[PDB]
C-alpha cells in the first residue's frame, strides 16, 4: 500500500465531521496494521486511551473496536495494552458506550494468562470498583464473574469482598447494577460462598429502600435457585421470594406474579403446594388490578404443574374460591384474562366436578358485557368440549353468540364472524341450520361492507367445513333471495357470495341453481350492477365445462360489451380474453 | 395505457406516492376529463356520499372498509382532500387517480382547500417539498384543483357542495354561468360556495371564518324550493357526530375525516343514498 | 444569634433599563454547591463557578450557552417562549456536569464539561507521505463546552411549572397544569403520565397543578401543590396510576380567600421529613405525618393584607414566589416586593428582611435589616408601605446546599450574599 | 381549534 490514503484516515481522527471521525475508527485495524504492532502499542494506543471523549457512535465503535485488537496489538502477552483505553471508556456517562467497553473488557480477558489476568485485569476491576465516579463503579459489576474461576483464593477473596461492598454502594445505580450481575456472579461460585455471600445480598437488594433495585434482584431469584440443591430453598430462597410476593411495590409484586410458573418450576412441587399456593391466592387477590390480571392470566399452566397427588385437590379448595371471585371483578381487563384460560381447567377436574364447579362460573363469565371477555370464552372450545356436552354448553352460548353477531360496534361483530367456522363443527350441522343460520345470512345484508364482505368468505369457510352439499340445503335459496334486495349494494352481495360458493361446491349445484340467477342479474339497471355480473363469469368461468360455456355464457357477455356504459364493456370484454371465448 | 392506472392505484392503495413524471401527467388527463364536466355536475344514484377526507389517508381506507371499494361503490367526494393530514399527496391523487380510471363511478368536487393560498398556508405545499423537493407537484395539482366541479345535482334532487349557499346566487343556471377555472376568490359567488356555513341565525350573516357567509334556515327553505331540491348536502365544517342535520332537514353536513387532525376527535360519516336516493348514513371511528 | 448577612457580588446591569432576555427566570445550586446557574427570558443559562463549614470565594463565569430557543404554531398564531422556567442538576455522574433545564414545553439535559488538551499532529497538514504520524495530545488552555444529550418534547399539552429528579438516579417527573408525567433519563420518546387532573369538559375546569416535587429520598414519592392551595402526597407503590394512599394537606369565605389561596412553591425539607409551601402572604411548612394543619406559619408581608385590591388590580397578586430551606433546614427563605426578602428562623423564630440593592451597599458590607410602616406614618430609617416598588419584586432565590451562602435574583441583577466564616 | 378557517 501506498502510505497517503492512510495519511489520511489517521488525521481523519483528529477531524471535526463526526462521520469522518467515525470512518477512521472503523478502519482502525487497517492503520494498526500499516504501523508496527509496537507502534500500534506505542502510538496509536495512548491516542485512543486520551480521547475517549465524543458522541454515542464514535466511542460506542471505539470500545467495540478494542475488543478485536488482541492479536494487532502482539498476541496475549500484550493484551494488557488494551485496558487503559478500555478502562477510560468504562467510565463514560453513556451507559450504551459503558455497556460496550465492558463486552470488549470481558472477551480480551480470556487472552490473559492467569498471571496478567492477575497480575492487570484484576487491578482493572478494583480500581473500576473503588473509583470516585459511580460510573466506573457500575462498570465494574460486571467484570466479576469473567475472572473468578482463573485466579488464586486470595484473590477470590478479594473480589467477594468488592462484589459485597459494590452491593451495598451509596448509588442506586451501582445497586442495581449489582444486583444484575448476581445472578451470573452466583454461577460462578463455589456452593459454599454462593450460601454465604451471593444469599445474604440477593436478600439485601431483594429487600433494598430503591424500588428499582428490588426487581431487579427477584429476576436472579430463579438463576440462584437452580444453583441449590432443592433442599436449601426453604431457608436461603423461599424467606425472601415471600416477602418479595409481599412487597410493598405493585412493580415488584407484578413481578412475582408474571414469574410464577418460571418460580415454580425450580422451587419443587413441595415448596410449590407449601408456599406459592397461600401466595397466589395473595395476588389473584391482590388489591392492584395489573396485578391479579398477571395472575390470573398463569392460573391454568400454574394448575397444570401440581404434584397429581394434591393437585386436583388445591385446584377446587384453594384455586376455585378465588376464581368465583375474579370472574364478578370490577376491572374488565381481569375478567378478560381469567376467561381467556379459565377453561384449560376441566382436563384436570374431570366431568362431574367440571359440571358442578366449572360450569357455573363458564357460564357466569360467558353472560359477561364486556365484548372482550366473551369473545374469548368462544375462542377456546375445543379446549373444554372434549370434556363436557357442547349441548350443556349450546343453552348457555345461545344469546353470546348473539349478541356479539349484533354489536352496535361493528368491529365486535367481524370478531365473533372470525370464529363462526369452528363453532359450527364445534355444534353440529342441523343446529347450526335452526339458530345460527339466521345471523350468518343477516351479516350479508349488513350495512357495513366490511362486516358484508367478512361473512362472505365466512359462508365458503362455512361449507369446506360442511359439505358442498349442505350449501344447497340452507344456504343458497337465501344467497338467491338477496337478488332481490332493492339496493344494489345487498344485490352486489349476492354475486359475491357466488364468486366464491362457485370454488367449492361442484360444478353440479353450482351450473345448477347458482348460474341461473347470474345472467338474469345481467340485465340489472344499475350499472354496477351489470359489470359486477361480467365479473362473476370471468371468475367462475373455468369451473364450468366448455359446454355450458358456450350455450349461453358468450351471448349476454357479448351483449354487456354492446352495453352504452364505459366500465361495462371493459369487463365484458376484458372479460372474454379470460375465458377463451375470445 | 389502462395498465399503468390499475398499477398505480394499487400502489397508491399502499400508501406509495408517485413520480413528479407519473403526477404531471395524472393532472393533464385529469383536466382534459374535468372540463367536460359542468359547474353543477349531474350525478345518477345510487351513490355514497362523503364529506371531507384532508389527507388522513389511512382513514380513507377505512371509509372504503365501511361503503366499499370504487369501482363497486359509486362515490361522490365534496372537497378538502388536501392539508391537515400528514397523507394529503397520497390521498389525493389516489382519488384524483380513481376519477381518471372510473370517469363514471366517482365524483371529485371542490373544497376551499383545493386552492392555492391555502394549500401554502396549511400543509399540502410543505409537504409537497417535503416529498419531492420542488414546488412542482403542488402547481400540477393547485392547477388542476381548478378544473374541478363546483356543485352537484344527484337525482336532480339533492345539491351538493363543499361549503354552502351565497347571497349572490340564487338558481342552479347561476352556478353554471360562473366560471370556475380560475383560483378561488376571497369574496363572490364561487368563493361563497365553498366557505358559507348554516347557523342558526336567520338570513345571511357574518362568516367567522372570513371568507362565505352564514345563512340561517330560512336561506335554505327558499333555495331549495326555488331549485326543486329536497335537500342540500355538504361538508366543509367538523362536526362531532361525523353527519349533522340542520335548517330542519334542509341542509345535512358530512365530514369524513375522523379524529380530525388526531386532535378534534369526533366521528366521521358518509351518506348512502339507493337505487331509489333513499338516505342511510354511516357513523365510523378513526382505522387503528 | 442572627445570621449577619453581607454583600459579596453583584451581576448584570450596571443600572437600571433591564434587558427583557437577561431577566433571571431561575436559579439553582448544584449538588455540591461550587456551581450556581441562572436561567434567562432570554432563554440562555449561565453557569458560575466558586473561585479556589468552609470556602468563600466569588462565583465566577464558568459557562454559558443557548438553552432554549423560540417555537412557532403559526396556524395558531403561538410561539412557545424559549424562557427557561426551571433548571435542576442531577447528581455527579463523572467528571462531568449535568443539568435539566425546560421551558413552557421542552425538558433538555444538558452535558456541562472540561477540556484541558488537544490533539496535535497533522500528517496531510502533496501526497509527499513518506511516513506515517500518530496525533499527541498537548496541554491546552481550560476550556469548558457545554451540549444537549437528550431533548424531552412533545408530552405536554399545557404549560410545564416543574422538573423534579428522583432519588433513583434514573427518572424525573414534569408537571403542567394539569399533568405530571415520569421520564426516564435516557429514554426520550416515551414518558408515563402518573398524575392527570384535567376535566372532561374543560369548562368544569376548577382547579389546577402549581408546582410538584419528588421525594429527596423517597423514590416512590412526590407531592404537588395546586391554586386551590392543597399539596397531595402520592405514593408510586400504592398502585399503577398512583391515586390510592393518596394524602391531602389541607387546613380547616372571601373572593380573595381563594386568590392568596394558591400556593406557588412547594419545598420538600432536605431530611425530607417537612415540607415548605407558599402562598401569596406566607410561607408554611408543614409536617408529613400531620395532614390537617402545617406546623409553622410565617407571614412574609402582612402590611399587604389590606392592599389585597390593590394589588389584584395590577396583577401582582399572581406573582408566583418561590421559598427554600437552608442545609439543616432551620433557616428558610422566600422573597416579596421592593426587592426586600424575609429569612424566617425554625428555631430562634426570629425573621429579618433584606434588600437587594446595589447602590445601598457595597463588598463585605453587612446588609442592615429593613422595616415597614404604615399606609399612613412614616418613621427613622424605615420605608412606608405606600413608597415600595411593587415591581422590583423577588421570585428567584437559593440557598447553597451546606454554606450560609445565598443567590438573590432581582429583576436584572443576581446578588450573592455570604456571612463571614 | 386548530386555526378557524376549521378543532
Ligand atoms: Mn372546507
Ligand atoms: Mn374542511
Amino acid at each position: 500500500m501506498s502510505l497517503y490514503p492512510i495519511a489520511v484516515l489517521i488525521d481523519e481522527l483528529r477531524n471535526e465531521d463526526v462521520q469522518l471521525r467515525l470512518n477512521s475508527i472503523k478502519k482502525l485495524s487497517t492503520i494498526a496494521l500499516a504501523l508496527g504492532v509496537e507502534r500500534t502499542r506505542s502510538e496509536l494506543l495512548p491516542f485512543l486511551t486520551d480521547t475517549i471523549y465524543d458522541e454515542d457512535e464514535v466511542l460506542l465503535a471505539l470500545a467495540e473496536q478494542l475488543g478485536t485488537f488482541t492479536t494487532l496489538v502482539g498476541g496475549p502477552e500484550y493484551v494488557h495494552c488494551l485496558l487503559p483505553p478500555l478502562e477510560s471508556l468504562a467510565t463514560v456517562e453513556e451507559t450504551v458506550v459503558r455497556d460496550k467497553a465492558v463486552e470488549s473488557l470481558r472477551a480480551i480477558s480470556h487472552e490473559h494468562s492467569p498471571s496478567d489476568l492477575e497480575a492487570h485485569f484484576v487491578p482493572l476491576v478494583k480500581r473500576l470498583a473503588g473509583g470516585d465516579w459511580f460510573t466506573s463503579r457500575t462498570s465494574a459489576c460486571g467484570l466479576f464473574s469473567v475472572c473468578y474461576p482463573r485466579v488464586s483464593s486470595a484473590v477470590k477473596a478479594e473480589l467477594r469482598q468488592y462484589f459485597r461492598n459494590l452491593c451495598s454502594d451509596d448509588t442506586p445505580m451501582v445497586r442495581r447494577a449489582a444486583a444484575s450481575k448476581l445472578g451470573e456472579f452466583a454461577k460462578v461460585l463455589e456452593l459454599d460462598n454462593v450460601k454465604s455471600e451471593i444469599i445474604p445480598m440477593f436478600s439485601n437488594l431483594a429487600s433494598d429502600e430503591q424500588d428499582s433495585v428490588r426487581l431487579l434482584a427477584v429476576e436472579a431469584c430463579v438463576n440462584i435457585a437452580q444453583l441449590l440443591p432443592q433442599e436449601d430453598l426453604e431457608a436461603l430462597v423461599m424467606p425472601t421470594l415471600r416477602q418479595a410476593a409481599e412487597d410493598k411495590s405493585w412493580r415488584v409484586r407484578y413481578m412475582v406474579a408474571d414469574k410464577f410458573t418460571e418460580l415454580q418450576k425450580a422451587v419443587g412441587p413441595e415448596i410449590t403446594k407449601t408456599d406459592l399456593v397461600p401466595a397466589f391466592q395473595n395476588l389473584m387477590k391482590d388489591c392492584e388490578a395489573e396485578v391479579r390480571a398477571a395472575a390470573s392470566h398463569k392460573v391454568k399452566e400454574f394448575c397444570e404443574n401440581l404434584s397429581a397427588d394434591c393437585r386436583e385437590n388445591v385446584i377446587m379448595s384453594q384455586i376455585l374460591p378465588c376464581i368465583k371471585e375474579l370472574v364478578s371483578d370490577a376491572n374488565q381487563h381481569v375478567k378478560s384474562a381469567l376467561a381467556s384460560v379459565i377453561m384449560g381447567l376441566s382436563p384436570i377436574l374431570g366431568k362431574d366436578n367440571t359440571i358442578e364447579h366449572l360450569l357455573p362460573l363458564f357460564l357466569a363469565q360467558l353472560k359477561d358485557e364486556c365484548p372482550e371477555v366473551r369473545l374469548n370464552i368462544i375462542s377456546n372450545l375445543d379446549c373444554v368440549n372434549e370434556v363436557i356436552g357442547i349441548r350443556q354448553l349450546s343453552q348457555s352460548l345461545l344469546p353470546a353468540i348473539v349478541e356479539l353477531a349484533e354489536d352496535a360496534k361493528w368491529r365486535v361483530r367481524l370478531a365473533i364472524i372470525e370464529y363462526m367456522p369452528l363453532l359450527a363443527g364445534q355444534l353440529g350441522v342441523e343446529f347450526f341450520d335452526e339458530k345460527l343460520n339466521s345471523l350468518c345470512m343477516a351479516w350479508l345484508v349488513d350495512h357495513v361492507y366490511a362486516i358484508r364482505e367478512a361473512a362472505t368468505s365466512n359462508l365458503k369457510k362455512l361449507v369446506e367445513k360442511f359439505g358442498k352439499e349442505w350449501a344447497h340445503a340452507t344456504i343458497i335459496p337465501k344467497v338467491l333471495a338477496m337478488s332481490g334486495d332493492p339496493n344494489y349494494l345487498h344485490r352486489m352481495t349476492t354475486l359475491f357470495c357466488i364468486n366464491v360458493l362457485s370454488e367449492v361446491c361442484g360444478q353440479d349445484i353450482t351450473t345448477k341453481h347458482m348460474l341461473p340467477t347470474v345472467l338474469r342479474m345481467a340485465g340489472d339497471p344499475v350499472a354496477n350492477v351489470r359489470f359486477n355480473v361480467a365479473k362473476s363469469l370471468q371468475k367462475i368461468g373455468p369451473i364450468l365445462d366448455n359446454s355450458t360455456l358456450q350455450s349461453e355464457v358468450k351471448p349476454i357477455l357479448e351483449k354487456l360489451t354492446q352495453d352504452q356504459d364505459v366500465d361495462v364493456k371493459y369487463f365484458a370484454q376484458e372479460a372474454l380474453t379470460v375465458l377463451s371465448l375470445a | 395505457f389502462t395498465k399503468e392506472l390499475d398499477q398505480w392505484i394499487e400502489q397508491l392503495n399502499e400508501c406509495k406516492q408517485l413520480s413528479e413524471s407519473q403526477v404531471k401527467s395524472l393532472c393533464e388527463k385529469a383536466k382534459e376529463i374535468l372540463t367536460k364536466e359542468s359547474n353543477v355536475q349531474e350525478v345518477r344514484c345510487p351513490v355514497t356520499v362523503c364529506g371531507d377526507v384532508h389527507g388522513q389517508f389511512h382513514d380513507l381506507m377505512e371509509l372504503f372498509r365501511i361503503g366499499g371499494k370504487s369501482p363497486d361503490t359509486n362515490y361522490l367526494f365534496m372537497g378538502d382532500y388536501v392539508d391537515r393530514g400528514y397523507y394529503s399527496v397520497e390521498t389525493v391523487t389516489l382519488l384524483v387517480a380513481l376519477k381518471v380510471r372510473y370517469r363514471e363511478r366517482i365524483t371529485i368536487l371542490r373544497g376551499n382547500h383545493e386552492s392555492r393560498q391555502i394549500t401554502q398556508v396549511y400543509g399540502f405545499y410543505d409537504e409537497c417539498l417535503r416529498k419531492y423537493g420542488n414546488a412542482n407537484v403542488w402547481k400540477y395539482f393547485t392547477d388542476l384543483f381548478d378544473y374541478l366541479p363546483l356543485t352537484a345535482l344527484v337525482d336532480g334532487q339533492i345539491f351538493c357542495l363543499h361549503g354552502g349557499l351565497s347571497p349572490s346566487i340564487d338558481t342552479l343556471d347561476h352556478i353554471r354561468a360562473l366560471d370556475r377555472l380560475q383560483e378561488v376568490p376571497h369574496e363572490g359567488p364561487m368563493c361563497d360556495l365553498l366557505w358559507s356555513d348554516p347557523d342558526d341565525r336567520g338570513g345571511w350573516g357574518i362568516s367567522p371564518r372570513g371568507a362565505g357567509y352564514t345563512f340561517g334556515q330560512d336561506i335554505s327553505e327558499t333555495f331549495n324550493h326555488a331549485n326543486g331540491l329536497t335537500l342540500v348536502s355538504r361538508a366543509h365544517q367538523l362536526v362531532m357526530e361525523g353527519y349533522n342535520w340542520c335548517h330542519d332537514r334542509n341542509v345535512v353536513t358530512i365530514f369524513s375525516a375522523p379524529n380530525y387532525c388526531y386532535r378534534c376527535g369526533n366521528q366521521a360519516a358518509i351518506m348512502e343514498l339507493d337505487d331509489t336516493l333513499k338516505y342511510s348514513f354511516l357513523q365510523f371511528d378513526p382505522a387503528p | 444569634n442572627d445570621i449577619q448577612w453581607c454583600f459579596s457580588q453583584v451581576k448584570g446591569a450596571v443600572d437600571d433599563d433591564v434587558a427583557e432576555a437577561d431577566i433571571i427566570s431561575t436559579v439553582e445550586f448544584n449538588h455540591s454547591g461550587e456551581l450556581l446557574a441562572t436561567g434567562d427570558k432570554g432563554g440562555r443559562v449561565v453557569i458560575f463557578q466558586q473561585e479556589q463549614s468552609h470556602s468563600r470565594g466569588e462565583y465566577n463565569v464558568y459557562s454559558t450557552f443557548q438553552s432554549h430557543e423560540p417555537e412557532f404554531d403559526y396556524l395558531k398564531s403561538l410561539e412557545i417562549e424559549e424562557k427557561i422556567n426551571k433548571i435542576r442538576w442531577l447528581p455527579q455522574k463523572n467528571a462531568a456536569q449535568f443539568l435539566l433545564s425546560t421551558n413552557d414545553k421542552t425538558i433538555k439535559l444538558w452535558k456541562i464539561s472540561e477540556r484541558d488538551k488537544r490533539p496535535e499532529g497533522y500528517n496531510l497538514k502533496p501526497t509527499t507521505v513518506t511516513t506515517l504520524r500518530v496525533p499527541v495530545f498537548r496541554p491546552m488552555d481550560l476550556m469548558v463546552e457545554a451540549s444537549p444529550r437528550r431533548i424531552f418534547a412533545n408530552a405536554h399539552t399545557y404549560h410545564i411549572n416543574s422538573i423534579s429528579i428522583n432519588s433513583d438516579y434514573e427518572t424525573y417527573l414534569s408537571a403542567d397544569d394539569l399533568r405530571i408525567n415520569l421520564w426516564h433519563l435516557e429514554i426520550t420518546d416515551r414518558s408515563f403520565n402518573i398524575v392527570d387532573i384535567k376535566p372532561a369538559n374543560m369548562e368544569e375546569l376548577t382547579e389546577v397543578i402549581t408546582a410538584a416535587e419528588f421525594h429527596p429520598n423517597s423514590c416512590n414519592t412526590f407531592v404537588y401543590s395546586s391554586s386551590k392551595g392543597t399539596i397531595r402526597l402520592c405514593d408510586m407503590r400504592a398502585s399503577a396510576l398512583c391515586d390510592r394512599h393518596s394524602k391531602l394537606f389541607e387546613e380547616p369565605r372571601s373572593f380573595f380567600s381563594e386568590i392568596i389561596s394558591s400556593i406557588s412553591d412547594v419545598k420538600f425539607s432536605h431530611s425530607g421529613r417537612y415540607m415548605m409551601t407558599r402562598d401569596y402572604l406566607s410561607v408554611k411548612v408543614w409536617d408529613l405525618n400531620m395532614e390537617n394543619r402545617p406546623v409553622e406559619t410565617y407571614q412574609v408581608h402582612e402590611y399587604l393584607r389590606s392592599k389585597l385590591c390593590s394589588l389584584y388590580e395590577n396583577d401582582c397578586i399572581f406573582d408566583k414566589f418561590e421559598c427554600c430551606w437552608n442545609g439543616s433546614d432551620s433557616v428558610v427563605m422566600t422573597g416579596s416586593y421592593n426587592n426586600f426578602f424575609r429569612m424566617f428562623d425554625r428555631n430562634t423564630k426570629r425573621d429579618i428582611t433584606l434588600e437587594a440593592s446595589r447602590e445601598n451597599n457595597k463588598p463585605r458590607t453587612v446588609l442592615k435589616p429593613r422595616k415597614v410602616c404604615a399606609s399612613g406614618k412614616r418613621k427613622k430609617d424605615e420605608i412606608s408601605v405606600d413608597s415600595l416598588d411593587f415591581n422590583k419584586k423577588i421570585l428567584h432565590t437559593a440557598w447553597h446546599p451546606k454554606e450560609n451562602i445565598i443567590a438573590v435574583a432581582t429583576t436584572n441583577n443576581l446578588y450573592i450574599f455570604q456571612d463571614k466564616v | 381549534x386548530l386555526x378557524r378557517x376549521x378543532x
